[PDB]
This record gives C-alpha cells, sequence and structure tokens, in this order.
C-alpha cells in the first residue's frame, strides 16, 4: 500500500488490478497500515476487500461443473466491479494523475466484463457506462492546473473505453455526444491534444482513438475528409513489428479494418490509391481473405473509370460494404468513377477539346438518355469533381480550359 | 463477435510506427491519380469505340 | 400479469399517463374495435377534424400500450393512424407510430401485414432526416433476416433507390420516380420536396449557363409553366427569366422562355 501513499504504480499494482489473470501460489496481495477509522481510509481498506473477492471469484468462475446457471456469479462480479470501480472513481476524484492509468486497467477489463456475456437484453452496460462516463469526467475536468496531477493527459484513453461501449448496441448519437465535445476542448485548450496526452504511453489507444474519430467521421456523419485524416493517422502510428511466430504484423487484424475504410476514404477525399507492393499495404491486403480481391479491383474500376467493373464489384459485396459502414462512401465514389470515364472520353475521344458532344459518351429512347446523362454531369459539376458548363441546345459540355476535372490533393 | 478492442500489445517506441519510419520508407499511397494510364481489355476497347467514334464524326 | 379494462364508453381522449391505470377508464379491444370502426367512418366520410382522429387514436393506442395487447389488431391501430397522419402532415406522430410499428414486427407471433409497406415508410422518412446509416442498417436487416422476395419486390428497390438518387444529386431519376410513389409515401415526400427542389436547382444552376423554361417545367414534374414561375419566384429568381426570340433556321418565328441560371447562381449562394 505504498503505491497509494507515495503515488506511484508498479506491475504487481496492475497485476493485482488484473482480476482475471489468476496470481501464483505465493501471495503478496495486501494492504499494510490496517487503522481505517478515516472515511477515506476504509475506501482504500474495502476497495482492497473487494480487490481479493474479485480475484478469488474468477478461479471460483470456472471451477464449477456444469450448474447451468452462473447469473447470480456474473452479477456479483458485475456489481462489486461496479462499486469498486464506483470507490476507485471516489479516490482517483482526490489524487493525483498517477492513478488514472490503474483506473483505465480497471474500466477496460470491465468492458470485457459484461462483453463475454452475449446477450444484450440484460442492458448491464449501463451501470458501467455510467461508471466510465464519470471515469471519463473525472480526468475531463481536473481544476488543478498543474501539470504533475492533472488527470486531463488520460482524456483519450478514457474517450475509447466509451465509443465500445456506444457502439455495443448500436447508439451513432452517443458517438456524436463524445466527438463534438472533445474536439472543443483542445480547441479551447482545455485539454492536451492527442499527441501530448498519456495516449503515447500505451500506444494501442493512439490508433484506436484515431478509429472510433475516423469511423464516425467517415461512417456516421459523412465528412469523408476528416474521416480518412483520422484513419490514415491510426494506421500511420500502428507498429513495424511482427509476430515471429507467423511473421505477420502484430497488429494485423487492426491494421485490416481501418483499411476496410481507409482504402475507400482515401479514393473519394484525396484521389489517394496504395503502392501494392508496399510493405504495410502488401503485407494487410494479401494476407486478407476478404480484401485481397475486391479491394484492387475496386480501386482498378475507379483509376480506370470502369463503371461495370465498379458496379459489379460494389453489387458483390454489397453486404460487406453495408455491415462495414460503407454505403455512402461507395456510392459517391461511383460518381468518382462516372467522372474519371468522362475524363476519358475528353483524352482519348474529343482530344482535349474544352466543347465536348454528348453523344461520345453513349458509345460505352436516346433523347432519354441524353437528358439523365445531363442531369448526372450537372450533379458532378456542382459537387466539384468537374468544372465545367452545360448546354442543353447543342447537347455539349464546355469544359474549362483552367482546371477541369480538379480534386483534393 | 470478433473483437479487435483487444490489442495484442499495449505499446512500442514511437520510432517503430510507420510514420516515423516514413523517412526511410515509401509513401503508400500512390499521388498519379492526373496522369496514371491502365492496360486492361476494358481500357484497351474504350479506346476502340472512342477512335471509332472520330472516324463517324471526324 | 396485464392490466385489463372494463371501460364501455367508445370514446376517449389522450392525457399522458402519471398515475396507476384506472381499468375502469380503459378499453377491452372488443369496445377499442367498436371505435376503430367509428373513427375509419369519420375518415373515410371525412367528416371529422384530424386533431380529433388523432386524440381518439393516442387514446386507443395508449389503452393497448398499458393492457399489453400485441396482435394483429395493435398492428392495424397503429398502421391506421401511421397513414392518417402523414395524410395531414403530423410526421410526429407517424414517426411515433412507425417505431413501435417495427418493433411490433420483431414479434413472430403478429403476422407482417403490410411489412413492405413500412419498409418504404422507414426509408422514405430517413431521407428526409438525412438518415443514411438507418437506411443501410434497414436493408441489412432485410438482407440478413432473409426478407428476398420484399428486396426484390419492384416497388422496395425503387425506394431504396430513391435514396441513392438523393444522395447524388440526381434530380432526373427521383422526380421521374415521384410518379411512382403510392399514396401516403408522396405525402412524406412532401414534407420535404420544396427543400430538394431547391437543392436540385441549384445543382443545374451551377451547371448550366442558360436553360428554356419548359426544361425546368419538365425535369421538376411542374404540371403547368405558371406553377413552374411560381417556384421560381419563392426563390427571388423570377427577374431571371429572360424572352428570348428564336430564327429556328427559317423554320419558324418563335419566341421562348430563357432561365439564366448563371445570374442565379449570385442569389442561391447566398442561402445555402
Amino acid at each position: 500500500g505504498c503505491y497509494f501513499e507515495e503515488k506511484r504504480y508498479d506491475d504487481k499494482l496492475l497485476d493485482f488490478i488484473r482480476y482475471d489473470v489468476k496470481t501464483p501460489k505465493k501471495t503478496k496481495y495486501i494492504l499494510q497500515r490496517p487503522t481505517a477509522t478515516d472515511e477515506e481510509s476504509v475506501r482504500l481498506q474495502r476497495f482492497y476487500q473487494l480487490g481479493v473477492d474479485l480475484k478469488l471469484k474468477y478461479s471460483k468462475r470456472r471451477s464449477l461443473k456444469k450448474q447451468g446457471r452462473i447469473k447470480n456469479a456474473t452479477e456479483e462480479l458485475l456489481r462489486l466491479a461496479n462499486e469498486q470501480l464506483k470507490l476507485f472513481n471516489r479516490i482517483v476524484e482526490r489524487e493525483t494523475n498517477w492513478i488514472i492509468y490503474p483506473l483505465w486497467v480497471m474500466a477496460k477489463q470491465l468492458i470485457r466484463l459484461a462483453n463475454e456475456s452475449s446477450e444484450l437484453n440484460k442492458d448491464s452496460i449501463e451501470e458501467c457506462g455510467r461508471t466510465i462516463h464519470r471515469s471519463f469526467t473525472i480526468c475531463l475536468n481536473d481544476r488543478n492546473p498543474r501539470l504533475n496531477e492533472n488527470k486531463k493527459i488520460g482524456c483519450y484513453m478514457f474517450a475509447n473505453l466509451e465509443f465500445s461501449i456506444y457502439h455495443r448496441l448500436s447508439n451513432k448519437d452517443m458517438i456524436k455526444n463524445l466527438v463534438k465535445v472533445l474536439e472543443s476542448r483542445v480547441n479551447a485548450r482545455d485539454i492536451p491534444p492527442l499527441n501530448k496526452s498519456l495516449a503515447m504511453e500505451h500506444k494501442s489507444q493512439v490508433v484506436l482513438y484515431n478509429y472510433y474519430l475516423g469511423q464516425y467521421y467517415g461512417c456516421l456523419e459523412n465528412d469523408h475528409e476528416r474521416g480518412f485524416f483520422h484513419l490514415n493517422e491510426a494506421l500511420l502510428q500502428c507498429p513495424m513489428l511482427y509476430v515471429e511466430s507467423t511473421g505477420k504484423f502484430v497488429l494485423q487484424g487492426q491494421m485490416e479494418k481501418i483499411m476496410i475504410l481507409l482504402v475507400p476514404l482515401a479514393l473519394l477525399t484525396k484521389r489517394l490509391y496504395p503502392h501494392w507492393d508496399h510493405p504495410v499495404i502488401a503485407g494487410v491486403i494479401t494476407r486478407s481473405k476478404r480484401l485481397s480481391q475486391v479491394y484492387p479491383t475496386l480501386v482498378r474500376s475507379v483509376i480506370s473509370g470502369n463503371l461495370s467493373l465498379y458496379e459489379a464489384t460494389a453489387a458483390s459485396h454489397e453486404r460487406f460494404f453495408l455491415s462495414q459502414g460503407l454505403h455512402v462512401v461507395i456510392t459517391l465514389l461511383r460518381e468518382v468513377v462516372f467522372t474519371r470515364l468522362v475524363q476519358r472520353c475528353w483524352q482519348w475521344g474529343n482530344d482535349r477539346k474544352s466543347i465536348m458532344p454528348l453523344k461520345i459518351l453513349l458509345a460505352t429512347d436516346e433523347e432519354e438518355q441524353l437528358d439523365a446523362l445531363e442531369c448526372r454531369l450537372a450533379s458532378a459539376i456542382a459537387s466539384g469533381l468537374l468544372r465545367a458548363y452545360l448546354s442543353h441546345s447543342n447537347r455539349c459540355i464546355v469544359f474549362s480550359k483552367k482546371e477541369p476535372f480538379p480534386h483534393s490533393k | 463477435d470478433d473483437e479487435f478492442e483487444d490489442f495484442p500489445i499495449d505499446t512500442w517506441a514511437n520510432g517503430e510506427t510507420i510514420k516515423s519510419n516514413a523517412v526511410t520508407q515509401t509513401n503508400i499511397w500512390e499521388e498519379n491519380w492526373d496522369d496514371v494510364e491502365v492496360d486492361d481489355d476494358f481500357t484497351n476497347e474504350l479506346k476502340a469505340e472512342l477512335d471509332r467514334y472520330k472516324r463517324e464524326n471526324q | 400479469i396485464h392490466v385489463v379494462g372494463r371501460c364501455q364508453t367508445l370514446e376517449k381522449s389522450y392525457l399522458r399517463l402519471t398515475s396507476e391505470p384506472n381499468p375502469d377508464l380503459i378499453r377491452p379491444p372488443n369496445i377499442l374495435q367498436k371505435m376503430y370502426c367509428l373513427l375509419m367512418d369519420k375518415y373515410q366520410s371525412k367528416t371529422a377534424t384530424y386533431t380529433y382522429l388523432c386524440d381518439q387514436f393516442k387514446s386507443m393506442r395508449q389503452d393497448l400500450r398499458v393492457q399489453m395487447i400485441e396482435n394483429s389488431f395493435t398492428i392495424k391501430v397503429y398502421q391506421t393512424h401511421a397513414r392518417i397522419a402523414l395524410e395531414n402532415g403530423d410526421l410526429g406522430e407517424f414517426n411515433q407510430c412507425q417505431n413501435r410499428i417495427m418493433a411490433l414486427f420483431e414479434n413472430p407471433t403478429i403476422p407482417k401485414k403490410s411489412y413492405s409497406e413500412f419498409i418504404c415508410y422507414s426509408v422514405l422518412y430517413s431521407m428526409l432526416t438525412e438518415d443514411y446509416p438507418s437506411i443501410s442498417h434497414l436493408k441489412l436487416k432485410l438482407i440478413d433476416d432473409g426478407s428476398s422476395e420484399i428486396l426484390e419486390d419492384e416497388h422496395v428497390k425503387m425506394i431504396f433507390e430513391l435514396s441513392d438518387m438523393k444522395l447524388v444529386g440526381n434530380y432526373h431519376y427521383f422526380m421521374k420516380n415521384y410518379l411512382k410513389l403510392h399514396k401516403f409515401e408522396k405525402c412524406l415526400i412532401n414534407s420535404f420536396l420544396n427543400l430538394e427542389k431547391l437543392i436540385f436547382l441549384t445543382i443545374i444552376c451551377k451547371s448550366y449557363n442558360q436553360v428554356n423554361l419548359d426544361f425546368v417545367k419538365s425535369e421538376f414534374n411542374f404540371n403547368s409553366i405558371e406553377e413552374t414561375t411560381n417556384f421560381l419566384n419563392e426563390q427571388n429568381l423570377t427577374e431571371f427569366i429572360l424572352n428570348k426570340q428564336i430564327t429556328d433556321s427559317n423554320g419558324k418565328s418563335s419566341n421562348i422562355k430563357i432561365l439564366n441560371t448563371k445570374g442565379c447562381r449570385v442569389q442561391l449562394i447566398q442561402n445555402y
């Protein structure tokens, strides 16, 4: 109990804090200075008594035979974990920022505590969600401006715990709350940026926070430029390290489900596509059966103006794209494909002339095809994939002499 | 169903990320959007039906 | 055990339930059924205020919720107020009803009457709310549930297709496909059709420098040119309707009405 007296933390305390992993036969799990008359001291001495119990109830949890019902058993742990973290909240309200990562260790193993329960009809995540919410607010408003104790360094690590919760059962407003609350906070400088937060001491959460942010921005709010930015950064801070047993990326799993969103988001916003032989791209795309064929043909369809191959690629993996929150990205990326093909009848069919007949594009009822074509081009002009103007009279498009077919870069 | 929240290792050094290695690594994003030409059955057959249009419409 | 009511008085007004329910004031389903028919007469005969039918329908909805009746009659009451509410612009009560209908379709005991009709409303309301994730989550529900008869229903396909058409500003097919909509779908689109027309008008005016006034009239389904010019007057664009006389290559002498869409660009970029 010198951790709490002299405000430091070691593996053993986090190892003690880890109630799921059983400890060795030699046991050093105790609080010294037992006098607990002070009201705030038996908080530390029932924090103790709850910590001993939970680690005991985890050999208890699998030692059982087939009984059939462990509801009370899982409810004994959830309640113990709820009131223990609720009491770590009381202690960590009034101590330095030494104790935030031990508070976060406690919070993420309570998320796995409810995660193993498969049924969501119990809605027992509300307790921990509220628990984590106050746990996210303990650090969110540290009114000590000194950075020796300021808990706002751990702000962003605690945001990823709540993101995980607001995704369990799909809730896109709760995710929308926390992206926007946090945004103003370092715009107002009340918290330090993610690159100067406690996050860069445990960089799993650095990659994760840019995923949740980029994902929310790309799949839920439809801000593609910023959903790309954060997702791209989440991949750029993943380690260049590999498991030796298999030789594939440590973090291969995380790296690939970022790129499910990153590749199509990169092509819509910035017109960027991967170098396939590049170590990081190749290391992930080639070893992912899902991405090995769709995404390379997906890129080729767009670069080449191949609308059929894009539309077939998208029709054949519609369930995949819908499940990944990619439908607007795909539906909008299709109009990039259409404009590239428009660029291709300019380069190869009009000899780069600013005035182009619309009947060139029919070669790939006819009044109706041309009206529809005028309207699809008009929409692309209007959203900045073509800088041109239309003539219904001549049935032609008049590309700008300056910078037609623009794109962000 | 499947959890990517459980990272296998919690932290690593900054020099081990891909952006700090991006001085020695090449850009992962090809930037030739404006000038990249691809050869496949489709591009070839598109040029075909297009040079046939400019012959029809000199 | 569920509460069960004895009230034999057909009519009941809606009040937000605050106390423990009074079984003398709550009506059993046979009486709720008898009042459904009275309400339906008034509606078909157009002899009741919508405010009145809506009050009666909410009271009938409240009495079902506390009696925990989830059956084919419950579905009918919610489905009927949904339809009537859309006919009277009450999108708030439509949404209240649409949500309850969808959760009641999760009950296997309750047969899916008009399941595809209300799937179509769910998509149209998510277009009004600019909620595209909901649209995608629902197509995914139909796919994972095995509902391929619904998904390849031509009308259902068109209504998802409309959602996409609006996402990418295709006014040409969105407005053509307005004519394919059923009676109450039209009612739902009209809740935001004015703004959508304005969004379409901005796309045309950013992309042409002038167009016939007949071309605007046709692409926006204005049934007359008088309804075409009044739409432009609502956007303060009446002065950009110029007149230009056409030689028609010595075919005939005639004058047509042009719209200077380049001049309209100045005015429409001020509002958005």
